RNA sequence: UACCUGGUUGAUCCUGCCAGUAGCAUAUGCUUGUCUCAAAGAUUAAGCCAUGCAUGUCUAAGUACGCACGGCCGGUACAGUGAAACUGCGAAUGGCUCAUUAAAUCAGUUAUGGUUCCUUUGGUCGCUCGUACUUGGAUAACUGUGGUAAUUCUAGAGCUAA
RNA sequence: UCGCACGCCCGGCGGCGACGACCCAUUCGAACGUCUGCCCUAUCAACUUUCGAUGGUAGUCGCCGUGCCUACCAUGGUGACCACGGGUGACGGGGAAUCAGGGUUCGAUUCCGGAGAGGGAGCCUGAGAAACGGCUACCACAUCCAAGGAAGGCAGCAGGCG
RNA sequence: UGAGUCCACUUUAAAUCCUUUAACGAGGAUCCAUUGGAGGGCAAGUCUGGUGCCAGCAGCCGCGGUAAUUCCAGCUCCAA
């Protein structure tokens, strides 16, 4: 009898063929486009998705006009329009199950940062997540995977403890300035 | 010196290891042609030492053995 | 086990008390009294994780041992008292007057009330006990034991006693038309009017009760407390008053003021 | 071991032993134990006799009945000061309570009074 | 350019305090120290800084922002009256005894052994 | 020679039982920085030595205890 | 994700099992940079334990003549702390384990109109028709003799309170 | 019975409490009960029964109802709808894993209830125990001893042997 | 830019860790990521040298009897 949660949960499920070529020729195409780090990045959202489209199979498994199929179905259409992968006049219950990981992967603060364009590359922007340069809404975004929300993708900017922003210069700069100053005199 | 019968040993003991636990070691000399038990403690500026076996001695030694080196490694 | 229990664990807790999980093991387990286990809510609850008044529970016994709380006309330095429903908390020094309604919820309510309210209070009657000389007895649901009272009282009545001297002064009779606060179970916090009465020989009668709303529903009258003739109540009533309308209509009510208020 | 009134013997007895009982004190409210005793019949298997002196002979022991020792406690029943004093039921028992004096090096002398209870 | 705000302002007669939940914004330093904030909250509220005790810092990440409890009594008396000992010798006005738990519970079975006044004796 | 703590108690066994006869057990121990200690046997001919760290003690002095009350008997 | 493949034959179609394939546990091997949580003598031995600790407790409101401290307004008892001790309550709660147990335990539903119940709260508590301005003597803590090799063993003699 | 403020009458009337209890309620419960539900096994087909088995009558005892027990009578009661017997590497449940829809396996494990402190049995105290960080006897294991005797129960926290 | 080093707050009954924060701190950024396999199921060498039904590999079929895509080593590649 401790005070704790002992409450936890698998986020990914690994496929049952393991050496299928056209799953692994996808899942590289979708990590070489979207700057990922491994499959487990792959699967995790997949298995989110599994669970996105399996709320919905419910919810059509359901009479119309059932009041717990009509707010989980409204709940559900908001959760996915402040995350901003379905429209917001598009937003509909038999519209989730036409959803796909790419849709899903364009919401990463990563490509985010690539698609308006502070970062040259994805995996810069990705150094640049866990270097600490950026931040949102006067917070710093350590981690690459934060769902951006849309009323929170335009606040998106360098942090203000940065070189690349309002901020004191980095260690290599401070340690070249030190030695070109004591090379001078 | 000689701090025989009891209890004399052992607080004059605790006292040279209280005083330094660095220099002080304890050695203990077994017997059995004679059959005897010695004990002796020193701290490199005084040796203190005690002997006598007496059967029942042999418990409170060792237990006093084991109180030192609990209180060396604590 | 070989006696009886004085612990209580922070999981067996119950619902209404809304206790966290993570920061303790043992629940604050209610004195006995006036009250069950599972309808009361104890006084370091109130005070503490409700009120907000004091962190610890050090600080709750400071509180109760300062002689500042006053529950229902005398004070109560324990601070596992159990206060259950229609009791009155009185704090002097704040001037403040609580009365334990349920919200519209099962959870009870945060209510502030008058000191012209707090002066009297409102009890359910559960049987008569015919004493050793003939005297007539009154058994409330908050085990106050008030002899000779008005023969039209009967098992299923609520008197509106006094604070001051404890006696009665006036009475509702369960009959239909009246209203009815539902003290237990899922419709626990409803506020309706009684528009069907069904008798049962054995098994327990029920009371089907009518919304203001039009949301009828039945409910056995052991979770059933009559607060007023009509549709005109005797008491003060928290926000929402007991009406448990949908979810949907919960989260129109919170969304739309949330972006009218910006 | 002790002795005990009332076995009859004159060997080792072991017997249950409670509350309100001799050569026993109870540690739980309730405790009873087996305690071993010694038989009331006087024989040779004895260390110590305890003898009291009820009646006082002609000559005069001078370790037991020359040195006097006063008592160490006085009255401190209302009752029992007016039984030692010869008191009425209407007189005075604080003027004659017995109050004891207190003197040693350091302190100051100081005489400390019971407090009469009933 | 260290700005002290405060949130949940409680007025605590029944234990003769205020309450309020602290918001630190510190740009550009560490988190600043409690004599410090106990400093700025008596040259705001223009009360003697011995009675405010504040305790219980969180920083949030990247480092802008500190969440703390602090409670501002009337009196030193009746800090003393209703405040932890704990809390009080972070201060310095009250000093615990250094008697070590495990030591005062042989202390104890010790004195359990022997019956009588020598209980007292048993001890040093 | 340094060996492990159960080799040690093992080796101080067969010391004692080759010493039921005639001939000196000496244990010397001592404080060892380079917490721990030296804790030393010797009979006369072969020497023996361990050096208990604090990971063991709980698992040795107890073994030590019985070894030592089982081996050593004075006069009665 | 409502999923297949290799293996009987010269080759084919079936039945059929074996082998893979993918999760949750239990142990082990190799390796390991950061951080938030987090199981942990259950499986065999409900086998055995040296050592230390885990249930004790006083308020203005049950007993204060241990100077163990301590104040002077004392002589109309007890200023005020307080060791120890008598008394009341707890120790029948909590913690550990699953040996035993197969309509037994236990889960849903019921009654005690077939029974008890410390505490808390509300009732009652001059209802009776017959020295009270307060009744009795033991005892612990205190003093003093000890017995045993030894106990959280206890006695005899003085005291003194509820 | 005890503690605090301290008044008014012609010595007597007075407050705020704490504590002590016959009885009635309330609460914490406890326990017997009503119906339904549990894995494998027929190489377990009949089981129980004057040593209570199934009922009646009248008692003892229990906190109360009852073959719980006693005296006298009746020969009854369960079973192929699996009783009885055996095994469990079976404490029960909420639950865990695998999962299309269906199921299978586990649940000693933080919550509720049951049982227990090496094996059984008996009892004082106490509202509440057949309590073991309570005793009383026997068996297994073990400590000191002066050989008369005394003392033990980590399936608690740490830790040790196996 | 951390990982580390480390003054100082904060944390806490007193500490530890997290977060904050000075000064150090990275070009083979040696501040070096391993665990299994490469005939098929099953993604991935008819590459090279030795062994010659011996050692061994192989969960199934099978490979090795002096040109081994299956052993033992190097290189290369594949799964996480
Ligand atoms: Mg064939
Ligand atoms: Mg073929
Ligand atoms: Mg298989
Ligand atoms: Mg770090
Ligand atoms: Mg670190
Ligand atoms: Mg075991
Ligand atoms: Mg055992
Ligand atoms: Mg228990
Ligand atoms: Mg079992
Ligand atoms: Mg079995
Ligand atoms: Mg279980
Ligand atoms: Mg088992
Ligand atoms: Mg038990
Ligand atoms: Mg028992
Ligand atoms: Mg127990
Ligand atoms: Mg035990
Ligand atoms: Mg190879
Ligand atoms: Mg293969
Ligand atoms: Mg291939
Ligand atoms: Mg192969």
């Amino acid at each position: 009898p401790v005070a704790r949660s002992w409450v936890c949960r698998k986020t990914y499920v690994t496929p049952r063929r393991p050496f299928e070529k056209s799953r692994l020729d996808q899942e590289l195409k979708l990590i070489g486009e979207y700057g990922l780090r491994n499959k487990r990045e792959v699967w995790r959202v997949k298995f989110t998705l599994a669970k996105i489209r399996k709320a919905a199979r419910e919810l059509l498994t359901l009479d119309e006009k059932d009041p717990r199929r009509l707010f989980e179905g409204n709940a559900l259409l908001r959760r996915l329009v402040r995350i901003g992968v379905l429209d917001e006049g598009k937003m509909k219950l038999d519209y989730i199950l036409g959803l796909k990981i790419e849709d899903f992967l364009e919401r990463r603060l990563q490509t985010q940062v690539f698609k308006l364009g502070l970062a040259k590359s994805i995996h810069h922007a990705r150094v640049l997540i866990r270097q600490r340069h950026i931040r949102v809404r006067k917070q710093v975004v350590n981690i690459p995977s934060f769902i951006v929300r849309l009323d929170s993708q335009k606040h998106i900017d360098f942090s203000l403890r940065s070189p690349y922003g309002g901020g004191r210069p980095g260690r290599v700069k401070r340690k070249n300035a030190k030695k070109g100053q004591g090379g001078a005199g | 010196p000689q701090y025989q019968t009891w209890e004399e040993f052992s607080r004059a003991a605790e006292k040279l290891y209280l005083a330094d636990p660095m220099k002080a070691r304890v050695v203990l000399k077994y017997r059995h042609s004679d059959g005897n038990l010695c004990v002796k403690v020193t701290d490199d500026l005084v040796c203190l030492v005690y002997k006598t076996d007496q059967a029942q001695d042999v418990k409170k030694i060792e237990k006093f053995h084991s109180q030192l080196m609990r209180l060396m490694v604590a | 086990a070989r006696g009886p229990k004085k612990h209580l664990k922070r999981v067996a807790a119950p619902k209404h008390w809304m206790l966290d999980k993570l920061t303790g093991v043992f629940a604050p387990r209610p004195s006995t009294g006036p009250h069950k286990l599972r309808e009361c809510l104890p006084l370091i609850i109130f005070l503490r994780n409700r009120l907000k008044y004091a962190l610890t529970g050090d600080e709750v016994k400071k509180i109760c041992m300062q002689r500042f709380i006053k529950i229902d006309g005398k004070v109560r330095t324990d601070i596992t008292y159990p206060a259950g429903f229609m009791d009155v908390i009185s704090i002097d020094k704040t001037g403040e007057n609580f009365r334990l309604i349920y919200d519209t919820k099962g959870r009870f309510a945060v209510h502030r009330i008058t000191p012209e309210e707090a002066k009297y209070k409102l009890c359910k009657v559960r049987k008569i006990f015919v004493g050793t000389k003939g005297i007539p007895h009154l058994v409330t649901h908050d085990a106050r034991t008030i002899r000779y009272p008005d023969p039209l009282i009967k098992v299923n009545d609520t008197i509106q006693i006094d604070l001051e001297t404890g006696k009665i002064t006036d009475f509702i009779k369960f009959d239909t038309g009246n209203l009815c606060m539902v003290t237990g179970g899922a419709n626990l916090g409803r506020i309706g009017v009684i528009t069907n009465r069904e008798r049962h020989p054995g098994s327990f009668d029920v009371v089907h009760v009518k919304d203001a709303n039009g949301n009828s529903f039945a409910t056995r009258l052991s979770n059933i407390f009559v607060i007023g003739k009509g549709n005109k109540p005797w008491i003060s009533l928290p926000r929402g008053k007991g009406i448990r309308l949908t979810i949907a209509e919960e989260r129109d009510k919170r969304l739309a003021a949330k972006q009218s208020s910006g | 071991f002790p002795m005990k009134q009332g076995v009859l013997t004159h060997g080792r007895v072991r017997l249950l032993l409670s509350k309100g009982h001799s050569c026993y004190r109870p540690r739980r409210t309730g405790e009873r134990k087996r305690k071993s005793v010694r038989g009331c019949i006087v024989d040779a298997n004895l260390s110590v006799l305890n003898l009291v002196i009820v009646k006082k002979g002609e000559k005069d022991i001078p370790g037991l009945t020359d040195t006097t020792v006063p008592r160490r406690l006085g009255p401190k029943r209302a009752s029992r000061i007016r039984k030692l004093f010869n008191l009425s039921k209407e007189d005075d028992v604080r003027q004659y309570v017995v109050r004891k004096p207190l003197n040693k090096e350091g302190k100051k002398p100081r005489t400390k009074a019971p407090k009469i209870q009933r | 350019t260290v700005t002290i705000r405060t949130r949940k302002f409680m007025t605590n007669r029944l234990l003769q305090r205020k309450q309020m939940v602290i918001d630190v914004l510190h740009p550009g330093k560490a988190t600043v120290p409690k004599t410090e904030i106990r400093e700025k909250l008596a040259k705001m509220y223009k009360t003697t800084p011995d009675v405010i005790f504040v305790f219980g810092f969180r920083t949030h990440f990247g480092g802008g922002k500190t969440t703390g409890f602090g409670m501002i009594y009337d009196s030193l008396d009746y800090a003393k009256k209703n405040e932890p000992k704990h809390r009080l010798a972070r201060h310095g006005l009250y000093e615990k005894k250094k008697t070590s738990r495990k030591q005062r519970k042989e202390r104890k079975n010790r004195m359990k052994k022997v019956r009588g006044t020598a209980k007292a004796n048993v001890g040093a | 020679v340094l060996l492990e703590s159960e080799q040690f108690l093992t080796e101080l066994t067969r010391l004692f039982q080759k010493c039921r006869t005639s001939g000196s057990v000496y244990i010397t121990l001592k404080k060892y920085d380079g917490n721990k200690c030296l804790l030393r046997a010797t009979d006369g001919k072969k020497k023996i030595s361990t050096v208990v760290s604090s990971k063991e003690v709980n698992k040795f002095q107890m073994a030590y205890s019985n070894l030592l009350r089982a081996n050593m008997d004075g006069l009665k």
